């Protein structure tokens, strides 16, 4: 989750609202909203 | 902080909305703060305001980004090899090339009077024409400056080798330039002349020796024509029938045999080769040096060009609207970097991230990791506003 | 995060939305034109050499 969520803020300069809730091996859920396109 | 220095002016180019106001000192002005506040007034403050480009769409733009950051590198890279093959040539020693004129105009004072060059990039024209344009020549002028210094090192080389032939030291020196009638006789065929490269202490060995190596060994020929540190050089006559008998004979006493005759073609082309050498090497270095400051102006416009540019795009992506932004081009003096670089991120950081937000100072390069690189194409640490640090 | 951060990513957001609406729907209108003109003038053209 975090080095998804850094590549994401690596990738998209800002540009997103990033969140993640535990699903309850053991997983993650997230949230990105890709304020735009051509990233998509 | 540094990455070529010399004592050149180090930059910070910085770009804003035109609702933003500082923090630091509020309801101040943003441009008297620059000036006046900023890192204790030793601030010098010059215009840089770039016009409005053709942006494109949503989809585009990630991309448009994404290309700035690569192209802006690569110029970056290749006027740092420019730099270095002049430095080499001892063209550039004290200082000379980063504070030196770019179109008559020095580097600090062309910076303040850079707002955007209409000499062959147009608004008129797209966004992505103007990216490869820049790179194409910028690529191309590099490659042409690099082709000429690896042909100088050839040619140097080569004359080096001419030298040494021409005198120096015997192994594969025939000499050329030392040639007399009688010392080198061979005008018909009967007589010829064999060159002995003899060690300094075989110099009497061989004057004692010089009758009996072959039969037919002409009288008092055994003279030191050349003489070298290691070497002396003798001239023998003889009947050509027995130079194999003689070379024979010589290599037994441990002396080493150079095999020169005196054709005319010979001589002639030996001669012809040291200075037609020195000639390569002359010619070559002249449009050397010429063609790498010519091309050192172009690939510096073209370098600031895409940076405008990049800073320009970013500010879009970034801050959104008004696409009207209040930019300018900060001269620090060497060493202020990190402190100036701070003051900034305190009071303007809040615009672009309340949360996104982290102090820094300075520029570090690497390839350790990928952060701290400040680019739109790898991942690196996210700056508060947009802030590009420029190291002369 | 903040209130005053999260109001600005969406003044944003919208603002390129409407923005990459605005210009593709440029281009399509721009290139519409363009074939109109053309269209017209390629089925008279073909038409009227066959009535001569």
């Amino acid at each position: 989750v975090d080095i998804l969520n850094r590549i994401l803020w690596r990738l998209l300069r800002g540009n997103l609202i990033f969140q993640n809730f535990p699903i309850e091996v053991e997983k993650d859920c997230f949230i990105i909203f890709t304020h735009g396109e051509t990233l998509l | 902080m540094a990455t070529a220095l010399y004592t050149a002016n180090d930059f910070i180019l910085i770009s804003l909305p035109q609702n933003a106001q500082p923090v630091t000192a509020p309801g101040s002005k943003t441009d008297s703060w620059f000036n006046e506040t900023l890192i204790g007034g030793r601030a010098f403050v010059s215009d840089f305001k770039i016009p409005e480009f053709k942006i494109g769409s949503l989809d585009t733009l990630i991309v448009e980004s994404e290309e700035l950051s690569k192209v802006d590198n690569q110029i970056g890279a290749s006027i740092g090899k420019i730099i270095e093959i002049l430095q080499g040539l001892n063209e550039t020693s004290t200082n000379a090339y980063r504070t030196l004129p770019i179109n008559n105009m020095p580097v600090p004072e062309y910076l303040e009077n850079f707002q955007w060059q209409t000499r062959k990039f147009k608004l008129d024209k797209s966004i992505k024409d103007l990216i490869t344009l820049i790179s194409n020549e910028s690529s191309q002028l590099d490659a042409d400056v690099r082709a000429t210094y690896a042909n100088y090192n050839s040619a140097k080389t080569n004359l080096a080798a001419a030298e040494r032939k021409k005198t120096g030291d015997l192994s594969v020196r025939s000499l050329h330039d030392i040639v007399k009638p009688e010392d080198f006789v061979l005008n018909s065929e009967h007589l010829t002349t064999v060159l002995v490269a003899v060690p300094k202490s075989l110099k009497s060995d061989f004057e004692k020796s010089y009758e009996t190596l072959s039969k037919n060994v002409v009288p008092a020929s055994a003279s030191v024509i050349a003489e070298d540190a290691e070497y002396v050089l003798f001239n023998v006559h003889l009947f050509k029938k027995n130079v194999q008998e003689f070379t024979t004979a010589a290599r037994e006493k441990k002396f080493i045999p150079r095999e020169f005759n005196y054709s005319e073609e010979l001589i002639d082309q030996l001669k012809k080769e040291h200075d037609s050498a020195a000639s390569l090497e002359q010619s070559l270095r002249v449009q050397l040096v010429r063609l790498a400051k010519t091309a050192y102006v172009d690939v510096f416009i073209n370098w600031f060009h895409i940076k405008a540019l990049r800073v320009y795009v970013e500010s879009v992506l970034r801050y959104g609207l008004p696409p009207h932004f209040n930019i300018k081009i900060i001269a620090v003096p060497p060493k202020n970097l990190s402190k100036c670089k701070s003051e900034l991120i305190d009071a303007f950081g809040f615009l672009g991230g309340n949360a996104f937000m982290k102090d820094k100072k300075g520029k570090i390069n690497k390839q350790d990791t990928s952060l701290h690189q400040y680019a739109s194409l790898v991942d690196t640490e996210y700056e508060p506003f947009v802030m590009y640090i420029i190291n002369l | 995060l903040t209130p005053n951060q999260v109001n600005d990513e969406l003044n944003k957001m919208q603002a390129f939305i409407r923005k990459e609406a605005e210009e593709k729907a440029k281009e399509i209108q721009l290139k519409a034109d363009q074939e109109y003109e053309i269209e017209k003038t390629n089925i008279v053209r073909n038409e009227t050499n066959n009535i001569d």
